[PDB]
């Protein structure tokens, strides 16, 4: 489809393009403006206006564009590179590298950002754990193969840290590559910071960030950029998902797709609905959410961040992206302030996973243990602070002392995230948090004092050094 | 020969042939329907987006009213009136510039008050400038930038030890009503007195005397020195109040690619304050309503984040291969009864890096910068500060988040046991410490001075409605008694272990000194 | 007495302020949902 | 008669009238409807519709037109006579006298509605503090020279009675002028009640009625009227501005004002902003606002009044107006139930310039003082409520009475409010009211009871009232 069009119309990021009766532009068909030079503008067709006129949303600047630029149609949604030629760069919404590297060529294979979903008959019946090193994520919330897993906390909690210290788990410790979908990131926060954190950390003559694909969706461009952010990263995935391996994709706030979703909704004159949000919320997630599935060939497990507005879990964006969630993972400002850096909350910190028939017998006993005995301390805190322990029975001040121990042992340096409190790897597999558990959980630890757990193992780092210090 | 020689050898090449006189159609557009501030033009197919117009002069009107061509809709261009609507009528003339808008930038404007169009308002003469920057440019991007190290220095002990702002960072002040969102910003600018930073204020949609106020301010503390005053008023057209940001981050970035010769010193730090983007955000949905653009939320048009985030992304922090400058962004947010949660207050919270929430129950209480500690992040962090003020700002944190944990119990704490009401008292002195006068920044070193004596078992004497006063009659006693003692604090500030064993002793010695020789 | 007392009025205000958050969070969302529908419908009668 | 078109819509208060194509009336003017009685309509143009159609606010019934009835364009905006005709004559938004009095000559100026604000460099920064006759708002928010200055509270509190006290007080003490906006104005507040009470005598033989000005946009005039009416007075305010006279003026409403042009911007089918309000409400506060302002030559200095419904100050009629004032004087119905008519709150009634630099050393101190024995009160009365006061108290029964003492003492009897009362007004100088709140608030009116500082002006009243009890 060579077809060339005129632009006709251009108010904000919302342009219309006329084309001859035939050969009209089809919706997510990528329309493009030369601007000069190499120097293009990538919108993308969403309306078809009657004859031959399209409404597309920019995707860019176009604030130097005049009426009558030719517009010419690609035939196919916006293409973006696929392949291992991806890591280690960082792209745009429209897959143009956005680091200090060249172009990626043209013999490197291009596939459209609006593909479908996996067919019924290539979902996975069974669901599967996906061990992710994480003691508190791999215990009280556990992954699941081909789903969604959501971070929520506060501004300065450390989401992003916990983002990227997961990419350094799957680079390093595993032979697996991983996406992150910077949707809405900024530009100091991701943009130089987390490449830095990325090229930190080392393995072997090759960094994390060698192991990584990066679609950056800067808050500086239009809505439309930062609404197809995420399905670019999907598309990036589903390479390496249709070779058979086991793609984590990250998304730095999935709250901010469904924002520029609305805010694109609403310059395309939609009605608004619910809270002001967008008619389509629902398929506008199905259209990303429902691509993240364990395939029969390969698998895309997924790790959104959402902010919850005005912290309302009840908010239509919340609500539709609940919808789809396998896992969540609570982080609080509370647990931060206390100096632990995975600050997950394990009594809010859920997972459909976590049944006694799939993560292990063992697994559904160690884990409900562990949170009623930190329900029991959640319980006795404010008794504790106002009274004291001495008015604390027997087989409560046990359960108090099991409990802070637990609590205080989910913390973990993330030695791999430059080196704070740096020590030898560990990536404590799920079976060994489980046998850990079960060890403090039947005694076995109160000998030790509370203040040995913290950046600690696997409970035999615990034991080790107890014996260092003094034994 | 003669210089007059010279300046005629300039002359008499496009005096005798430099002159096209070939008349060309140039298409021009006549004005179909005139709004509320915006006019519709009929044909004016050689225009560009966003792209300034002219309305040239007509009888009974001989001065030219630009617009800014917004919306080149099929056989229309709807333009938004920059100046005054009255004069504009149907048919007249209008004439595309073929530039978009565009402002001077230089060592010329220091100190000048101006309008976004770049136009002088201070009545000291016309702007000296060589260089134009455009009003809209794109991001510096990804591997321009750099991570934030060198620190800003409010002159707020609360804001330089808790919530800290780097060159590059953008930081919200959002606030409500008058829990002094300005002063705090008038405050950071006064304190780059000797800092190698040149402040800019923008000031959308506020009083004529209210930024008279503000220039009077400053001028009377000599920081008109390194400061940029853009002024968009109220009065004036919702055009000029929605390109008055980006004129001032326009000139900050021309201060953070180029620099100018500040003090005799190549600067290349801008530190933008926008006063007000609160209104900013009014006058542009007032601009997209009268244009009769979609509305969204709260009536705001679906780019509004898009509006912001244009403007403050391009406040950046170069790394050395672009040139190592910097441009700080101190947006203003205006709340409506602590709302967070509008549209506006998360759109700029969301893009910003860190956030000084203001509180009128805090101001009214008698804190004077009506800083509330616990929901204010700085998510670049210890980054943004020096080595003396991490070291010493711990403690002070610490300190605080474990006040708030108690402070229901603060009238109660004759009460309490020993250990609750130690640190209750030490929390109310802490709090009574970050409270500081108008106009009255401190330095990093007196800062770090005041606060080791209060981190330090050292203000525990002295009691609580004194503090303030201590900690006045303290530094005048480093000023006056012990320069040596701030010099030391200053200079070693940048050390890993900052409190090393000489400047350690010598600030005992100058608090003890102080201590012994005074009563509370 | 007063101990148990008021440890009692503690957590059954601590309910009522989750209630009435809950009552807040939907009363918001209606508000900001009667505002967009207003805003549309006084839109659309004019425009389109 | 520059140009004559014909009216093609009547809706409501909105004219469509066309006009020839190269006499189109400009945004801003006025047109002139001529009706069958010797009078006529006289409609704002608001918009140009295409050629040479022009949408008007009509400013009047619009019960007696019909369709292609003539309209003459009078080329300029609405003129309204300015100078010492005005003085003593009461006006509409036109103009026109409303009084019985006759109509004003043509011998006079007459000066267009819409006029430029002054200019950034005309601003005089000198701030000084203009004397009025009110203990409360000369001690606690001092009223501004050149400033804006408004007035909150509900219905009843005495928002009006004030500003007609102020009007009376500053003229027979003192020799500045005043022009009043009754923009909304109740025809038995502005009718009577106002013309009544300024017949209170000067000197001999003039009344305060005879040096002010009043415009009443009552509250049957259409939108368009409330809405140009404060515009009006302040075209007639501006002539004695640029005479070098330091004008007052009194804006009686603020939020009537903003309903007249959220009506109007409904009426024009303008798309409504935020709760069905003008997109241009900023704008057009501004207009209003900035023409009021401190210059080299002159100054108006105004008090505007403004009422909240219930508390809420988030309505966009007070927060629109609160980035323009430099002092708010909050009224309280508790206060006012309590026989404090002057029912100002001491505390939440703040102002710009009660600094030191500015009012003194000796104002500021007396000033903080007083709204520190306040708050302390605010707090002991609770305490007192169930625990006497003769139970127990550490120099509570002292500060307790002398703020007692206080509160009873900002409250002074007014020269208008006569009628409800029949105390006689007082006017104290506003260094009589510090000096005598500096007497009071250290001892020498311990002695006297809290009965002789009810309604009283400086403290030397209060004694001769004390000693003349004790004869
Ligand atoms: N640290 C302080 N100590 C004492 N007074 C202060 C302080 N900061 C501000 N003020 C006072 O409070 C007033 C209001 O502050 P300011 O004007 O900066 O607030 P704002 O949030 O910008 O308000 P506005 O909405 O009026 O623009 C100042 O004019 C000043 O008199
Ligand atoms: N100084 C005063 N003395 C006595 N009564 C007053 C005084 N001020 C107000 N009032 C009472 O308030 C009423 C007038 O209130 P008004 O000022 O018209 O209300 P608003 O403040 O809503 O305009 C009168 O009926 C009178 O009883
Ligand atoms: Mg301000
Ligand atoms: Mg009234």
């Amino acid at each position: 489809m060579p077809a060339k069009g005129v632009i006709q119309e251009i108010i904000g990021v919302v342009i219309r393009a006329k084309f001859p009766e035939d050969e009209v532009p089809e919706i997510y068909n990528a329309i493009e403006i030369p601007l000069g030079n190499g120097d293009r503008l990538v919108c993308e067709v969403q309306q078809q206006l009657g004859n031959g006129v399209v409404k597309a949303v920019a995707m860019g600047s176009t604030d130097g564009l005049r009426r009558g630029l030719e517009v010419i149609d690609t035939g196919r949604p916006i293409a973006v590179p696929v392949g291992p030629a991806t890591l280690g760069r960082v792209f745009n919404v429209l897959g143009d590298p956005i680091d200090g590297m060249g172009p990626i060529g043209p013999e490197v294979e291009r596939r459209p950002i609006h593909r479908d979903p996996p067919s019924f008959e290539e979902q996975n019946t069974q669901a599967q754990i996906f061990e992710t090193g994480i003691k508190v994520i791999d215990l009280i919330a556990p992954f699941t193969r081909g789903g969604k897993t959501a971070i929520f906390g506060g501004a300065g909690v450390g989401k992003t840290v916990v983002i990227q210290e997961l990419i350094a788990n799957i680079a390093k410790e595993q032979s697996g590559f991983s996406v992150f979908a910077g949707v809405g990131e900024r530009s100091r926060e991701g943009n130089d910071l987390i490449h830095e954190m990325k090229e930190a950390r080392i393995d072997e003559n090759t960094t994390v960030f060698d192991k990584t694909v990066m679609v950056f969706g800067q808050m500086n461009e239009p809505p439309g950029a930062r609404l197809r952010v995420g399905l670019t990263a999907l598309t990036m995935a589903e390479y390496f998902r249709d070779e058979g391996r086991d793609i984590l994709l990250f998304i730095d706030n999935i709250f901010r797709f469904v924002q520029a979703g609305s805010e694109v909704s609403s310059l395309l004159g939609r009605m608004p609905s619910q809270v002001g949000y967008q008619p389509t919320l629902g398929t506008e997630m199905g259209e990303l959410q429902e691509r993240i599935t364990s395939t029969k060939r390969g698998s895309i497990t997924s790790m959104q961040a959402v902010y919850v507005p005005a912290d309302d879990y009840t908010d239509p964006a919340p609500a539709t992206v609940f919808s789809h969630l396998d896992a969540t993972i609570s982080l609080e400002r509370s647990i931060a302030e206390r100096a632990i850096f995975p600050a997950v909350d394990p009594l809010a910190s859920t997972s459909r996973i976590l049944d006694p028939n799939i993560v292990g017998e063992e697994h559904y006993r160690v884990a409900q243990e562990v949170k009623r005995v930190l329900q029991r301390y959640k319980d006795l805190k404010d008794i504790i602070a106002i009274l004291g322990m001495e008015e604390l029975s027997d087989e409560d001040k046990l359960t108090v002392q099991r409990a802070r121990k637990i609590e205080l042992f989910f913390s973990q340096p993330f030695t791999v995230a430059q080196q704070f409190t740096g020590r030898p790897g560990k990536y404590v597999p799920v079976k060994k948090t489980v046998e850990s558990f079960a060890r403090l959980l039947n005694g076995e630890g109160d000998h030790i004092p509370e203040s040995f757990f913290y950046m600690q193992g696997d409970f035999d780092d615990v034991l080790a050094a107890y014996e260092a210090s003094q034994k | 020969t003669t210089i007059t020689e010279e300046l005629i050898a300039r002359l008499k090449q496009g005096i005798t042939s430099g002159v096209d006189l070939q008349p060309r159609q140039v298409n021009v557009g006549t004005v179909i329907a005139v709004g509320d501030g915006v006019a519709r033009l009929s044909g004016l197919d050689q225009v560009v987006a966003s792209e300034i117009v002219e309305f040239p002069p007509k009888a009974g009107r001989n001065e030219s009213i630009y617009g800014i061509a917004l919306n080149l809709e099929q056989d229309s261009v709807a333009a938004i009136i920059l100046g005054d609507d009255e004069t504009i009528e149907e048919g007249d003339m209008v004439t595309s510039t073929g530039r978009v808008i565009s402002v001077p930038v230089g060592q010329g404007l220091l100190g000048r008050v101006v309008n976004p169009l770049g136009q002088p308002i201070d009545g000291k003469g016309p702007i000296v400038y060589e260089k134009t920057r455009p009003i809209e440019r794109i991001a510096p991007g990804v591997i321009t930038r750099k991570s934030v190290d060198t620190p800003v220095q409010t002159g707020i002990i609360a804001i330089d030890a808790l919530i800290p702002i780097g060159r590059g960072q953008r930081e919200l002040i959002i606030g409500d009503r008058q829990t002094g969102k300005t002063a705090v910003a008038i405050d950071t600018i006064l304190n780059q007195k000797g800092q190698g930073m040149v402040c800019i204020y923008v000031a959308i949609g506020q009083r004529r005397a209210q930024v008279a106020q503000v220039v009077g301010t400053l001028e009377r503390f000599g920081a008109m020195e390194y400061t940029i005053v853009v002024s968009a008023t109220a009065s004036e057209s919702a055009a000029l109040q929605y390109i008055a940001p980006y004129a001032g981050c326009a000139m900050g970035e021309e201060i953070m690619e180029n620099g100018v010769m500040l003090n005799g010193q190549l600067v290349k730090d801008a530190l933008i304050v926008y006063d007000d983007l609160s209104k900013h955000a009014v006058a542009y949905r007032q601009v997209s309503l009268l244009l009769r653009r979609p509305p969204g939320r709260e009536a705001y048009p679906g780019d509004v984040f898009y509006l912001h985030s244009r403007l403050l992304e391009r406040a950046a922090r170069l790394n050395e291969e672009y040139g190592g400058g910097s441009l700080t962004a101190l947006p203003v947010i205006e709340t409506q009864a602590n709302d967070v949660s509008a549209y506006i207050p998360t759109n700029v919270i969301s893009i910003t890096d860190g956030q000084i929430y203001l509180e009128s129950d805090l101001f009214n209480a008698g804190q004077r910068p009506a800083l509330n500690v616990g929901i204010s992040v700085s998510r670049v962090g210890g980054a943004a500060q020096t080595r003396a003020m991490r070291a010493v700002a711990g403690k002070l944190k610490g300190e605080l988040a474990q006040f708030r944990d108690l402070a229901a119990f603060a009238q109660f704490a004759s009460d309490l046991d020993a250990t609750t009401k130690a640190q209750i008292e030490r929390g109310q002195r802490l709090q009574e410490l970050l409270k500081q006068p108008q106009y009255q920044p401190l330095p990093v070193e007196d800062q770090v001075a005041v606060l080791y004596a209060a981190t330090n078992n050292y203000l525990d004497d002295v009691p609580v409605p004194l503090i303030t006063k201590w900690r006045d009659d303290f530094l005048a006693f480093l000023r006056t008694a012990h320069p040596e003692v701030r010099k030391l604090i200053y200079d070693n500030r940048l050390d890993r272990k900052f409190p090393t064993p000489e400047v350690k002793e010598a600030l005992e010695a100058a608090i003890k000194e102080f201590k012994a020789t005074s009563n509370y | 007495a007063r101990m148990v007392a008021m440890r009692n009025a503690t957590n059954n205000a601590k309910d009522l302020v989750r209630d009435l958050t809950l009552s807040f969070n939907k009363a918001r969302q209606a508000a900001i949902t009667k505002e967009v529908s207003e805003i549309a419908s006084g839109a659309a009668a004019l425009t389109s």
